């Protein structure tokens, strides 16, 4: 639901209105219910809230950087002039209620309306599409609450404790009533220690198997240990959902959102969330977190430590009147001097606070905040930047509850007012790059169920490790969950465990680390054989929604965006225009994405070893000489030319340890011999299509993962898959294939096989690795040829040839006016006939 | 100065023993004025009978568990806390509870004495073993509200007199809210949730009904300073 | 399954429809074509509504509670 | 009161309409006792005036 | 730095700054030059934050320039506790009258002072009243002196738009609590007391000049006239002979202000517009109704008309005869969606006014006027708020510091002018020396009785508060305090913007853009980037050609929803029957072919 | 135990416009419900009367200046909203203010009609020089709360007439305060006190029957049920 302005709802309702008017007898004409409508007559209220029922309108808030940023919600209307929005959609739009506006968009047609009640409702959008992990879920004050109500102290009134001598068990409570009857006297605290007798809860599932072994079903009686506030949370959650007992922290919410996501439709997900919503709110509000300088605490030992580190800069400013040391030498001392002594107030600030302070519990419970702003408004500023960016060696010693003093907050305003531009000037590259990743895979559409292919990719999920416990893999949740397995999966018996085609969710997963077995091979978007487009069982499940994903989903703008969205948080080339080159510096961030998804040749260029073998090592005064011998093979191979700065690859197995390339070592064709980054086009020729696809997927993801940023890499696959479709021929046989031109490898193949008159005569050709940008620059259709290439060229070229475009382009349509060729707008659905059954028809 | 219009109460059963009580149209801002005092009315004023001590024979001071029983005496309190009874003694009474042999014993073993009624005679307390029995006489007395157990601090007569809470009040659970509804081209007027869950002795109409006329009486106080004082009228 | 009534738009619950079509994007042509009719009939060879309806529900929510009450059938257009 | 007594590096002879770069709109240490580095309009001429 | 009575520095090492701009430790030998006050690099502006050590300097950027937008209201006030600046500031704006040589006032009025100097000259001092600023804000001014009254040179007479005594009164000061409240002030929001509403705390007084004038065309020039055609008498009845609307009338969205007719040019009547004419005998005219007329969403009352005409020797643009500008003027209560702040950067969108009696209320029965939420203080670092909240409430109820047994050693620093202060006493402290933590600390407990002698705020400056609804006692003291805010030109009224159809630009086809033309908003490529992502291609489709540059679609799709028809299908824009007629041109042989190889279509 | 023992309800001046009024016993944590059920009575729909439009002889609308007059009409309208009034008939009544000459113009020189008394004649309205002649006409209506001011369109009435917001409450601050009981020996029973500040129209006791009229009337639905 949203809340929709009076006068604003029956402007956008405006020609609906005077049709009830005209229809209603109120207004004798078309001409009449207007002039009732500009003039606002009393009678237009009354039809405006019949029209407006059930018409669900879209509200955007630009930028749209992710599909979200445009929601449907079933307008309802209010006094005044503001948009009233759902809390729980902030975070979808983007949003905060200090000034921010927000647009309204009417859908027309009923196809316009069915989309938008179906496929843009907002209760229907619950989960993110770049990850999949819950989006509308609480936040801020919801936390809060959610975390006062669960929280368990020591000592409350009326807490739990043992039996004794002529008194038994003095804090058990029959049933949850009784204990809110208790607690409206204030004999009993929300947050004490109790035990009470729940029915309609459903035990833990440990303790299920325990006391209920035929099973619990409602109305049996159990004895949790648990707070009334506990008891009041798991209320709110599904009937049917196990007793939970934890403190709720923004992980612990997020954990039994995405569990709750998985086993109960998304109508049950809505309805728990509205719930968390109203109990958070109610419960903040008498939460009692409240903000006075009372509460900002100084921690005692700030004065030791920052006497104890004025103590090293004084020596470090001794050492360089010595001579022994250069300004920025210097320079340097002191800032890592400072920063250390920055560390250590921010730890000492940290044990100081306690645990029901408000300003601490705010970040704790991971509502708001993080502790360095905790640490800046009462330990201390710490070090601040010059106009050039680079640190001063003087810090701002003083907190902002202390107050800075005057040369303090001159030299502290240089980077307010650096921030402004450079916040402005971030999005610049970001947009650069989502527009070319949206180019390159705009047309990238689910056109088929299943392409019926064998091939896929390996995953790992653990390892067993020394211990009797097996370690979960880092990076399952991106890599392995919501896939679809290719072969079957064995326990160390043969037993399989999970069929081929099903979805790898988080049960799956634990499943499957529960029979120990560390890898699995899923099918993925990089070996579909689909001809054109991939195929819904190779994409696997939908991140937005946990279905397999439907024929005609728009995976490829999806995956742009989803990787586009997140560019800000990367680190990026200095915004100044003076200075050197900026190469010498490694900056790995939205460069090296730019670098790898254009396919370019790394500035830090590291060799390969073409051969398998063992290696001979040899140094000279500036170069390295690395030779291979093959050990199942004849001649060797030599690289003789690599420079000494940069350093050998190391290696480092867990408790041999070999650290550094030493040599004698045995490195298997493709293993990298120098620290740097593999340049692509040498993997390709070294190891082939495949291992160049899961390099480039593998290299992004590190840049990904470094920076914090978390994507699936089915969205990174579906953008690499349109790099490597082209085979360049060297050479052609018994087909009309010309010389040097660049075929799909669909074509490619197709034509080959299709030589059968005296059997194959193939013609020669390889595949060639593209940059986005050149893969972006191709089509097979001439009417979106004509809007990139020389016009004339291209349709002599189709006319000579009276070949037909299909209009699969999206691109293409959009020029005709032709709605687009994805979703709603594909044949398989445009199509679609309706008609009531006999059986229904008959009561009329 | 008359209302614009009389509010209705409107009801509807959820269970044999709950309901919901809707009010409706409100004055702006009255719904909040009458869901709390309702509520609290509800569970602190009508009154009824509640077991408040409980004295088991098989044990002086190892209260973790009775021999030939398999129940704890924690069990035990909270069985005989679940025990619906009315009485009109206005005075404590005893009520003695003896079984014996293997079997499951129920508030129907009961034996009350003249005045008092059990109304969940199907209640199970406990469950009996081999060579087993169960002996204890409860205190019953009338009361409001819920009253924390008080302690025999000063019990001479018996060491083994085990005090428990009293829910003498027959509401077990009530929970009120308020929405907003539209009459004419006004959208201000308010609406009042209410949804009460009763024991077996009395319905939840029984009980709206005695809080509105506690309420009524409770105002009339104040109400009779000045008498012709105008109100806002229905 | 155990859930509380839907409000508003969301009555029928989206999973049930889900359950009678192809894929969501089946269903909004499927509920846009009955709506279509609905009105066209409405406006006077269609058969019109099937259900009891409401005081004054949109044609669209007609047709959806009539695809949730397994009154119509359809044919993939493919 | 604040207009009469802005300084304005836009305007004609002052600095070009495209070369409004970041660098020129910054703090630099001799604004201090002679210009405000708080002070500034949100607009597009953050540091510009 | 700190010095001695002498003047020689008391430390043996002062911070100061050096040829690079660098800050550094000297000796206390070394130093050349000081600065004259802490408030040497700050601007006027700036200079009126109080406790601005405690600040950001992004959250101070914006509160310096939030100052510069605020409204004024009906009756300015003073803050509580503000900085010296603001009385400076205030005359030397010049909107304050001052008196200019020493006198006596003769006479007083709200239009005009009268002084008698000293010396026997007279001077005369008019007053502004209701004169519309440069942005709409009303400008109204009012003397602060009795006849009678003595008034010495350069003492101010008059207060300014937005002074009170003389000093500046962007804001009111009222009561904050420091707590959620049921999400209503969640992320940024904030809570008002209908008081506010009720008492005219924050209402302030608008002022529009609509404009219009009568010019020279191909067929004549215009007129102005009461007798514009095809009104109802229940139109034009506030119209003056002269055919513009009365002052003092009031006027609505759509109500006729000026009557103003346009020669046409050839008639050429349909046959239907001829039969219409034989059947309500309507004799034959040449005139059109150009009448001006109150924009959408705007109303007040008419207070003044200007007119001028070149026959009365009036400057005139060339080609134009007459001329009229009508001020009116409203009355804006705070309302939901109205944009506040205050001095430290803090603010917000009012999301909820709640009655009297559901605000919290402290233990006497008064009630909060405005509740801001805990979780946007700490990390916004922007704590000079609470501060601000604290001295406000010291000033609000006087202090009284005890000497019984000498001065606390926490009031030291203190001089002695602070050691005592009534109730409603205000206090000043200046931007870099101002009130301590400590001071501020000390002085939050010797705070003076209420009424009936009981202390509302403890020390910590924390109060236990009722609950307005509930009436349960809040579990926790929640902070307590008076905070100056003040009501942004950024006002709900203005912003709100609606359109089904309108005007349409005729150069690109599309509709016009912003509010003053009733333009539609902007679709841009993310949205379609959006729209192609969920696969709603017909919504997508219905927005680039149907609400878009498609005049044929556009009246069909009206006519079907007027008439109840169901909207009909959109398909083959002109741009691309233009492109494929130009194909045809190039002797290309384009055609349409339907299913997977089927026939032509149309 | 149960205690058959009856509240009890006894009131105790303070001033001439407040006074404090003790209830007891109560059952425990009843107390609070029931103070803060009186305040929002108190607070909201207690009837009072006040003044609806105005009219100055010399002016049209309130964004004028009358000639001779310190304070602009806005100055005096917000002046008038604080005169509090009692009205004797529902139906609307007419009041003057006419002052010629020098001198300060207060409240206490409106003459009113029969059955209508203002309470506070040291208000100050306005002063006037030398030169300042002051004709106000006003009218006083019967209301509840809070009434925002009715557009002459909506009424009908000509131009000159100045609707004024309108405040029809007697009641000016209202607390309670809560404590224990020695009742026999239970002696956790609640004690309520509630205090009452009222505006000079009207006794805190009448107020305090009004809003327990209203209560009682809301009750009366509860109490319909057998
Ligand atoms: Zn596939």
């Amino acid at each position: 639901q949203c809340g929709l302005p009076k006068l604003m709802a029956l402007e956008l309702f405006k020609p609906f209105v005077m049709k009830r008017l005209v229809d209603l007898n109120h207004a004798q004409n078309i001409k009449s219910a207007k002039r009732m409508v500009e003039r606002q007559r009393p009678q237009v209220w009354d039809v405006l809230e019949e029209v407006i029922a059930e018409h669900p309108v879209l509200l955007n808030r630009a930028p749209t950087l992710h599909r979200l940023g445009i929601q449907a919600f079933e307008p309802q209307l209010v006094e005044g002039k503001a948009i009233q929005l759902h809390p729980l959609v902030c975070e979808a739009f983007n949003a905060d209620f200090d000034g921010d506006q927000m647009a309204v968009h009417l859908p027309l047609s009923a196809e316009a309306q069915a989309e938008a009640r179906i496929l843009m409702l907002s209760s229907n959008n619950i989960l993110s599409p770049a990850s999949g992990k819950p989006l509308a879920m609480p936040r801020l004050d919801m936390v809060t609450g959610l975390y006062y109500l669960t929280t368990l102290v020591e000592g409350a009134t009326g807490e739990y404790q043992a039996a004794t001598k002529d008194a038994p068990e003095q804090g058990v409570y029959s049933s949850p009533a009784e204990a809110i009857m208790a607690m409206d006297r204030g004999a009993l605290s929300v947050r004490a220690k109790i035990k009470v007798r729940l029915t309609e809860l459903r035990p833990p599932t440990d303790l299920e198997a325990q006391l209920f072994e035929n099973g619990w079903k409602p109305g049996d009686a159990w004895t949790a240990e648990t707070t009334l506030g506990r008891v009041m949370f798991n209320e709110l959650l599904p009937k049917s959902y196990p007793f939970v007992n934890e403190q709720m922290h923004k992980k612990v919410q997020a954990r039994i959102i995405n569990d709750l996501a998985e086993r109960f439709p998304m109508i049950v997900v809505a309805q728990t969330v509205d719930k968390l919503k109203d109990a958070g709110f109610y419960w903040a509000t008498r939460s009692g977190v409240t903000v006075s300088m009372a509460d900002v605490l100084v921690p005692p030992q700030k004065q030791e430590i920052l006497e104890r580190h004025e103590a090293e800069a004084d020596a470090i400013e001794r050492k360089y009147q010595r001579g022994a040391l250069n300004h920025t030498e210097r320079n340097e001392s002191l800032v890592k001097i400072w920063q250390d002594a920055t560390e250590e107030v921010g730890k000492a600030l940290e044990e100081f606070y306690p645990a029901d302070n408000p300003i601490i519990t705010i970040v704790k419970s991971g509502a708001t905040g993080n502790l360095t702003q905790t640490r800046t408004l009462a330990g201390m500023k710490g070090l601040v930047t010059n106009p050039k960016g680079e640190f001063i060696p003087r810090p701002i010693k003083s907190s902002f509850r202390e107050g800075l003093t005057v040369l303090e907050y001159f030299i502290n305003t240089h980077g307010a007012r650096k921030g402004l531009a450079d916040t402005a000037l971030r999005t610049a590259d970001s947009g650069y790059l989502t527009r070319r990743l949206v180019d390159v895979s705009q047309d990238v559409i689910v056109r088929e169920h299943d392409c019926e292919t064998e091939r896929g990719i390996n995953v790992t999920l653990a390892e067993r490790g020394p211990d009797g416990t097996l370690i979960r893999d880092a990076h399952v949740e991106t890599s392995a969950f919501a896939r679809t397995l290719a072969t079957d999966a064995v326990d160390a018996n043969g037993n399989v465990i999970i069929e081929r085609g099903h979805d790898l969710g988080d049960p799956a997963i634990d499943a499957l680390l529960a029979a120990g077995i560390t890898t699995v091979k899923v099918r993925s978007v990089l070996t579909c054989t689909s001809a054109t487009g991939v195929c819904a069982m190779c994409y696997g499940r939908s991140m937005a929604t946990g279905k397999l994903v439907d024929i005609g989903e728009a995976v490829g703008i999806v995956a742009a965006q989803s990787i586009g969205e997140p560019g800000t948080q990367l680190t990026m080339r200095t915004f100044h225009q003076g200075g050197v080159t900026g190469g010498a510096d490694i900056v790995g961030g939205l460069p090296r994405v730019q670098e790898l998804f254009e396919a370019r040749v790394p500035r830090n260029k590291a060799p390969i070893a073409d051969v398998a073998g063992r290696v001979r090592l040899e140094e000279s005064d500036k170069f390295f000489k690395i030779t291979i011998v093959p050990d199942d093979g004849g001649e060797e191979v030599v690289y003789d030319k690599l420079s000494k700065r940069q350093r050998l690859r190391v290696i480092t197995h867990e408790d041999g340890t070999e650290g550094v390339l030493s040599d004698g070592d045995h490195v298997e064709v493709g293993d990298q011999l120098m620290e740097g980054a593999a340049d692509p086009h040498e993997v390709l020729r070294v190891q082939g299509p495949r291992e160049v696809q899961i390099h480039l997927v593998k290299e992004v993801q590190e840049v990904y993962r470094a920076q914090g940023v978390s994507i699936h890499d089915k969205h990174i696959e579906v953008i690499v898959r349109q790099m490597l479709r082209r085979v360049t021929i060297i050479d052609s046989g018994s087909t009309e294939f010309l010389p040097g031109s660049l075929t799909e490898r669909a074509e490619f193949e197709a034509e080959n096989r299709r030589v059968v008159a005296e059997g194959g005569e193939p013609a020669a050709g390889r595949p060639v690795l593209m940059g986005i940008t050149k893969a972006s620059l191709a089509t097979d259709s001439w009417l979106s040829a004509a809007s990139f290439q020389e016009t004339t060229r291209v349709l002599t070229d189709a006319a000579i040839n009276c070949r037909s475009d299909k209009l699969n382009g999206l691109k293409e349509n959009v020029i005709i006016g032709k709605l687009i060729p994805a979703g709603t707008g594909i044949s398989r659905y445009r199509n679609i006939q309706v008609q009531p059954t006999e059986e229904a028809r008959a009561a009329a | 100065m008359l209302i614009s219009q009389r509010p209705t109460l409107s009801e509807e059963t959820v269970a044999e023993n709950r309901s919901r009580f809707v009010i409706e149209p409100l004055e702006p801002g009255f719904g909040y004025t009458l869901g709390n005092s309702l509520r609290r009315t509800l569970l602190s004023s009508i009154p009824g009978a509640a077991v408040t001590s409980i004295r088991i024979d098989g044990v002086l001071h190892e209260f973790t568990t009775v021999p030939g029983v398999k129940e704890d005496v924690t069990d035990i309190i909270l069985n005989l806390k679940g025990l619906v009874v009315s009485s009109d003694d206005d005075e404590p009474v005893t009520m003695y509870l003896r079984k014996q042999g293997p079997g499951v014993v129920t508030a129907g073993d009961i034996v009350p004495p003249a005045g008092v009624t059990v109304h969940n005679p199907d209640m199970h307390i406990a469950t009996l073993n081999d060579k087993g029995k169960l002996e204890v006489e409860l205190v019953v007395e009338r009361g409001r509200g819920y009253v924390p157990a008080v302690q025999n601090k000063a019990s001479g007569a018996e060491i083994g007199r085990i005090p428990v809470d009293s829910i003498y009040s027959p509401v077990l659970k009530v929970t009120y809210k308020v929405e907003a509804t539209r009459v004419e081209q006004r959208t201000d007027f308010d609406k009042l949730i209410i949804d009460v869950e009763t024991k077996n002795s009395i319905s939840p109409r029984d009980a709206l009904a005695s809080a509105g006329g506690t309420l009524v009486e409770l105002f009339g106080l104040a109400r009779e300073l000045n008498a012709d004082s105008e109100h806002i009228e229905i | 399954s155990a859930y509380d009534t839907p409000l508003g738009i969301t009555n029928p619950p989206i999973d049930e429809l889900l359950s009678r079509a192809s894929s969501k994007y089946a269903l909004v042509i499927y509920a846009a074509k009955r709506a279509r009719q609905i009105n066209d009939y409405y406006n006077q060879e269609y058969v019109g509504p099937l259900v009891e309806p409401g005081l004054q529900e949109k044609p669209l929510s007609i047709a959806l509670r009539e695809i949730h009450g397994d009154l119509l059938e359809h044919t993939e257009g493919e | 009161l604040t207009h009469k007594r802005r300084l304005s590096a836009l305007g004609p002879g002052g600095l070009s309409r495209e070369r409004a770069g970041l660098e020129v709109r910054d703090v630099h240490p001799s604004h201090y006792g002679r210009m405000c580095p708080i002070e500034t309009p949100e607009g597009p001429n953050i540091g510009l005036i | 730095s700190p010095t001695d009575e002498n003047g020689r520095f008391t430390e043996d090492r002062v911070m100061v700054r050096k040829k690079g701009g660098e800050v550094e430790f000297v000796s206390a030998d070394q130093v050349d030059y000081m600065d004259v006050s802490p408030r040497q690099m700050v601007s006027v502006a700036t200079a009126m934050i109080p406790f601005l050590e405690h600040d950001d300097a992004n959250r101070a950027l914006m509160g310096a320039n939030m100052q510069r937008q605020a409204v004024p209201l009906v009756r300015s006030e003073a803050p509580l506790v503000g900085t010296g600046m603001e009385l400076r500031a205030a005359i030397d704006a010049g909107d304050v009258v001052v008196a200019d040589k020493t006198g006596v006032i003769e006479e007083v009025s709200a239009d005009y002072i009268t002084v008698m100097a000293d010396d026997g000259t007279r001077q005369s001092y008019r007053l502004r009243k209701f004169a519309r600023s440069n942005h709409g804000t009303c400008a109204n001014q009012r003397p602060i002196v009795d006849a009678g009254q003595r008034v010495e040179a350069g003492q101010v007479i008059a207060d300014g738009p937005c002074t009170q005594n003389g000093e500046m009164a962007l804001g009111k000061n009222l009561l904050v609590a420091i707590m959620p409240w049921e999400g209503h002030n969640y992320e940024d929001a904030i809570i008002l007391s209908n008081r506010l509403v009720e008492e005219d705390v924050l209402t302030s007084i608008h002022i529009e000049e609509h404009e219009i004038d009568a010019r020279d065309t191909k067929l004549g020039a215009e007129e102005i006239t009461r007798d514009i055609p095809n009104v109802s008498d229940e139109v034009l009845a506030d119209l003056d002979e002269r055919g513009i609307v009365r002052i003092g009338a009031e006027v609505r969205d759509g109500d006729i202000l000026v009557g103003k007719v346009t020669p046409k040019g050839e008639t050429e009547l349909t046959p239907e517009e001829r039969l219409l004419r034989a059947i309500f005998g309507e004799k034959a005219r040449e005139v059109r109704d150009t009448s001006l007329k109150v924009p959408h969403g705007e109303s007040g009352k008419v207070i003044g008309i200007r007119v001028f005409s070149r026959e009365d020797d009036d400057e005139l643009p060339a080609g134009v005869n007459e001329l009229v500008r009508v001020y009116v003027a409203q009355k804006r209560k705070i309302s939901d969606g109205d944009k506040l702040a205050g001095r430290h950067g803090n603010k917000g969108v009012i999301g909820k006014i709640l009655p009297v009696e559901d605000m919290p209320f402290l233990p006497d029965g008064t009630p909060v006027d405005i509740i801001l939420n805990t979780h946007g203080v700490p990390r916004r670092m922007n704590i000079g708020q609470i501060l601000e909240t604290h001295l406000g409430w010291v000033a609000k109820a006087g202090w009284n510091i005890d000497v019984a047994a000498g001065v606390p050693d926490w009031a030291s620093k203190l001089p002695e002018e602070l050691y005592s202060a009534p109730a409603d006493s205000t206090v000043a402290t200046p931007v870099f020396d101002g009130a301590q933590e400590g001071e501020l600390a000390g002085l939050l407990g010797s705070t003076l009785p209420n009424r009936d002698g009981e202390v509302m705020v403890d020390a910590d400056g924390k109060s236990t508060l009722f609950d307005g609804r509930s009436g349960e006692p809040f579990p926790y003291p929640v902070t307590v305090g008076y905070m100056y805010i003040l009501k942004l030109h950024h006002l709900v009224d203005d912003k709100i913007h609606a359109r089904s159809t309108g005007p349409y630009s005729m150069i690109t086809q599309q509709p016009l853009g912003g509010k003053a033309q009733f333009g539609g908003q902007r679709f841009g490529e993310m949205e379609c980037w959006a729209m192609q992502a969920y696969g709603a291609a017909y919504t997508l489709q219905e927005l680039l050609t149907i609400k878009s540059d498609d005049t044929v679609g556009r009246v069909k799709v009206y006519e079907a929803i007027v008439k109840g028809e169901n909207i009909p299908e959109p398909g083959i824009p002109e741009s691309f029957k233009v492109l494929l007629k130009e194909l045809q041109s190039l002797c290309l042989n384009v055609e349409v072919l339907s299913s997977d190889g089927a026939a032509i279509e149309m």
